[PDB]
């Protein structure tokens, strides 16, 4: 429900999730291509402050 | 639109200089240029659009590496053992379909893919066919005659070039006439006109005895050396192998008739069949003939040879800029 | 010989070409400010033997369109505005374009 | 889940078991896209789903896997395979592969395959390392096939006859000429009966092209082996499918040192198949024959051969003859002198009702001195200069008058003396 | 390297050599193009390549040298030679070439030679003073066969039956007539056996034909 709890992990797990196809993974790793940021990242200050 | 794809496909102004798959090829490149035009990210798509009868089915790529710059062609090495991919490149799958191939950017993308693909359909042909002809002698009129280089039309849309380099100034064109040579280079890789023909080496006036001379081609005799200095000197030694034969004699024609025409042939250069010997010394004597010559020494560690002469043939021996001497150091 | 609604429009560039589509008609809404371009029209001012070959062969590549006369109708010198509704009526027997 | 569970399984079971899935009536339809729609409930709700089948290559690159149950057909039972694995495995025509499988998602009609567990019936590290086919060195007849059960019912006789007329190996090439009404599918299905009797360790095949589908039937279900065949209700793409792809399989599985033995009934038809699906290359014969509408079938005949490195393949084609066509006669003359084993069957012995109908005279088989000893082949000899002389009919009826008294083959041997 | 070194070399010793050079799975594929490969290898980084076969004459102008243990067939094993070729040393259809072989450069797929170290195990200057072949003068059979050995075995005899029934020289026609399944293959077995043990000067050919 987070998208610092998103960007911190590959996408090796999304498919583990049934119903997890070619539309929602490219939506979800093309709008974060508009970002900038990149899925699967390494940070240790999380959560700030939550 | 499949029945409009069939029809330019069968169609093709040049059925011969563009083949069936190259067409096939071209329309996949028009169709991936129209896919990426289309999306405002950039996402590379293959076709393979039924060659022979049906209508297109793309692909998405996605170019397996750990990296996620541009994710849209992107999938890690660990993300992607489902779709039993296992490979570490060549991730082109069927996430995309459903383009669309006639609007009108796409036609027009397509018009110009599809004219920068007949060029180079036809450089590879011209240049692939008419290379065969790269130690023989090529003919053909000229295309045009510019600075850096000329242009020369060699018959059915077939195009050489000469350098500028291996002019002359007082060699002389306009486009119109034909001027021939050896094609000494062909760089098929390159962005143009890549047949290049030269008039300055030595193995051309060879060549050119191969034509006229029938002594050179059956190996009964063997034209060794040319000396070429063009504009100035164009001096030939060759050597008999036989023992029934002159090296001189017989290649110079009847007393300055082949020699004289294949030096009309080469621009009225000055050409003097000169008789090398398997020795440098009697080599250079012969090649700074008629003269005589008061010292010839070799060198190998500086790699020369002295060549003093003696005072009563100068008019002979060095002549302009020293060419009859120019020709031995070359 | 009868006049079409072809996008091939000679003696004028790709930028005022850009307003139409494949089928020589602007798209709903591109709004146009000056004498511009928005229905392409051509007649054939010559003979006959125009082969489906050439037709393909002119649109890449081959001379300019020879019989056109350019008589497609341009938006009127001054006027401007947004284009918003495109309307076709055909004769029986002619097949219907993209657009209608 | 498996496939070969569902496939071994009648109509009725997977209809019971799509009533009880509770879904859209699936009787309805065919038996193909049943396993297909079972196959996908079962595997939106189940575990990771296996198959197995054989492999052919498509012109776009990827392969399909398919079953011989549907005798190797286009359908939603096939299995889809991407080049990435015939390149990683290095995929071929004819592989027999078995492996995970998953339904296909969004858009997709074919289950993908997922993991590889068993090529040919070996590992995919052996897969690698083994032996191209023509690149073999072939060898003559070395080890003798026994088709002599020791029984001697009403119908075993009939291979004994085979075992003194014309002995068989493996990589021997046998061609039977037969007209029509000779009773030679009763005989391949007795040879196919003993040899898979006495030799349950080589896999064993049979093919029938253009057959009546109540043989096909019959067949399918009373001998051992993937009885693929072709029924004539299909046009020559589909028995030239059969053709390409148990041929495959065979050369795959000797390349895997594997003794395979392939029974085809007829060549003839097989042959008449190829030449109305190859392109006419402007030489006609006569009968409407291309010269190259016999390359593939000569192919397909010369493919048998006993491997010195390991394995063998042997070939049981029979040929028709005295039907009346210029296609018959031509296509046996051409293969007359390619097989190394002849068995003629007269029908002049048949309208006797004298069964087997076995024209022993005419018969024969080259290289025969590696396949018995020393005192075996000299019995043969004996007796075959023993009946020689006499005809056709006696011939026969001598020989099976005396093979119904004595029960095994050397004691007939050692009595006819 | 020589050609015919690899020639004579099992597939398995192909494909122990290319796992040395440690490469794309090369035992996948045909003999021809496995040679072909190592080849394109070993030449990448080795010496000259040297090579031998018979050479065709095609309607091009350039020829095809090949081998005969691929039965003269066309392949990756090939060897392109130019019509220059055919005009300097005035090759021909069915010459016994034997010389320098190097890859081919971008784009081309066949060995180019360099220079005919061989014709016809002879020289090229002998190539050129040679007889025609229909314009020789033709001649009955001058010298005998002989193809008793003289040691007597269980076939041996054959051959002396041969040497009372039809005696054979050098530039006699023999056609041998006989129906199927009568012995005719180690007939000529046994006789070529005989020809090569006695006269190991001659070069023995033998075809085989369907
Ligand atoms: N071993 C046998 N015992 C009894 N009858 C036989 C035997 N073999 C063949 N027959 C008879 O021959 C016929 C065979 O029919 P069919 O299988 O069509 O012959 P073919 O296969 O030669 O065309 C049957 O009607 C059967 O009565
Ligand atoms: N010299 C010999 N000694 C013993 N047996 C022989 C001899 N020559 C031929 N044979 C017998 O004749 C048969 C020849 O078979 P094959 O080579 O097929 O004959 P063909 O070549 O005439 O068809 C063999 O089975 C072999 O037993
Ligand atoms: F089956 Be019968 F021999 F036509
Ligand atoms: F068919 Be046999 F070899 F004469
Ligand atoms: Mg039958
Ligand atoms: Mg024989």
């Amino acid at each position: 429900h987070y998208i610092g709890d998103l960007v911190q992990r590959t996408e090796v797990e999304l498919l583990k999730t049934p119903n997890l196809g070619k539309k929602s993974l490219t939506e979800i790793k093309d709008v974060l291509a508009s970002r900038g940021l990149s899925l699967g990242m390494r940070l240790e200050n999380w959560p700030p402050a939550s | 639109m499949n029945k409009e794809i069939l029809a330019v496909v069968e169609a093709v102004s040049n059925e011969k200089a563009l083949p069936r798959e190259k067409i096939f090829e071209a329309l996949e490149s028009a169709l991936a240029t129209a896919t990426k035009k289309k999306y405002e990210q950039e996402i590379d798509v293959r076709v393979q659009i039924d060659r022979k009868s049906g209508d297109f089915d793309t692909f998405r790529r996605w170019l397996v590496v750990d990296e996620v710059t541009q994710p849209t062609k992107e999938i890690t090495l660990e993300a992607a053992r489902y779709e039993d991919e296992s490979l570490n490149l060549g991730d082109y799958v069927e996430d995309q379909i459903e383009s669309v191939t006639f609007d009108r950017i796409t036609t027009q993308t397509a018009k110009q893919v599809i004219v920068q693909k007949v060029r180079e359909a036809e450089r590879a042909m011209v240049v692939d066919q008419f290379r065969e002809h790269e130690g023989e002698i090529i003919t053909g009129v000229v295309k045009k005659v510019n600075r850096d280089n000329i242009s020369l039309d060699l018959g059915n849309n077939a195009e050489a070039v000469i350098l500028r380099e291996d002019m002359l100034p007082r060699e002389n064109f306009r486009p119109g006439d034909r001027v021939r040579g050896v094609l000494y280079s062909v760089r098929p890789e390159a962005r143009g006109a890549q047949l290049f023909v030269t008039r300055s080496k030595p193995e051309m006036l060879i060549e050119l005895f191969r034509i006229e001379v029938p002594e050179i081609g059956e190996e009964v005799i063997e034209i060794k050396a040319a000396a070429r200095d063009p504009g100035s000197r164009a001096k030939i030694a060759v050597k008999t192998n036989d023992k029934r034969i002159d090296p001189v004699g017989a290649c110079v024609g009847m007393r300055g008739a082949r020699v004289q025409a294949v030096s009309t042939e080469l621009g009225g250069e000055r050409i003097d069949i000169v008789l090398w010997d398997d020795n440098p010394a009697q080599f250079v004597i012969n090649a700074m003939a008629p003269a005589d010559v008061a010292s010839i020494v070799v060198d190998e560690d500086k790699h020369t040879m002295d060549i003093a002469v003696e005072a009563g043939n100068l008019a002979q021996a060095i002549g302009r800029n020293g060419q009859n001497v120019r020709l031995a150091s070359q | 010989g009868p006049e079409e609604i072809t996008a091939d429009i000679p003696n004028v560039g790709e930028a005022a070409l850009s307003k139409l589509d494949e089928s020589g008609i602007v798209y709903i809404g591109a709004e146009v400010t000056g004498g511009d371009i928005l229905v392409g029209k051509v007649t054939p001012k010559g003979e006959t033997q125009l082969t489906p070959e050439e037709k393909l062969l002119r649109a890449i590549f081959g001379e300019k369109a020879s019989d056109v006369k350019d008589s497609s109708l341009r938006v009127p010198n001054g006027v401007s505005g947004t284009v918003i509704d495109v309307q076709v009526f055909t004769r029986d027997g002619v097949e219907k374009d993209k657009r209608a | 889940m498996n496939l070969t569970e569902l496939k071994n399984t009648p109509v009725s079971e997977l209809i019971t078991l799509g009533e009880n899935m509770g879904l859209e009536n699936l009787a309805r339809m065919r038996k193909q896209d049943i396993i297909f729609a079972i196959l996908k409930q079962h595997a939106k709700s189940g575990e990771d789903i296996f198959g197995d089948g054989v492999l052919e290559i498509l012109q776009d690159g990827f392969g399909f896997l398919r079953s011989a149950d549907s005798s190797y057909l286009a359908g939603p039972d096939d299995i889809y395979v991407s080049p990435s694995q015939i390149r990683r495995f290095n995929l071929r025509t004819g592989d027999t592969i078995s492996g995970k499988i998953r339904p296909p998602k969004e858009g997709e009609r074919y289950f993908a395959l997922l993991k590889v567990n068993e090529v040919n019936f070996d590992k995919p590290e052996n897969a690698r390392n083994k032996i191209l086919f023509e690149n073999l060195t072939p060898l003559h007849a070395n080890s003798r096939l026994r088709m002599e059960r020791g029984n001697g019912s009403t119908e075993d006789l009939t291979a004994r006859v085979l075992d003194l007329a014309s002995p068989i190996g493996r990589g021997q090439r046998g061609l039977i000429v037969a007209p029509p009404k000779a009773g030679k599918t009763m005989l391949l299905q007795n040879i196919a009966q003993s040899i898979a009797y006495n030799h349950p360790d080589c896999v064993l095949m049979v093919l029938l092209i253009d057959e009546r589908p109540e043989e096909v039937t019959e067949m399918q279900r009373l001998v051992k082996g993937e009885v693929v065949a072709s029924t004539f209700d299909e046009p020559a793409s589909r028995h030239v499918q059969v053709a390409e792809m148990v041929i495959e399989k065979a050369k795959r599985l000797v390349e895997h040192k594997k003794d395979v033995i392939i029974l085809l009934d007829s060549i003839t038809r097989l042959a008449r198949a190829y030449n109305t699906v190859v392109p006419a290359s402007g030489k006609v014969l006569t009968g409407g024959v291309d010269a190259n509408a016999l390359h593939r079938p000569k192919r397909f005949f010369g493919a048998a051969r006993n491997v010195e490195e390991g394995g063998s393949l042997t070939i049981i084609a029979t040929a028709l003859i005295d039907t009346g066509s210029k296609m018959d006669e031509v296509i046996y003359e051409e293969f007359k002198g390619t097989g190394n084993m002849e068995l003629h069957l007269s029908r002049k012995i048949a309208e006797k009702r004298v069964f087997p109908a076995i024209d022993y005279n005419r018969s024969g088989t080259r290289k025969e001195e590696l396949l018995t000893t020393q005192e075996e082949l000299q019995k043969m000899w004996i007796l075959r200069k023993i009946i020689h002389p006499m005809g056709e009919i006696d011939a026969m009826e001598f020989l099976i008058n005396k093979l119904a008294m004595t029960k095994t083959n050397d004691d007939f041997f050692e009595m006819m003396k």
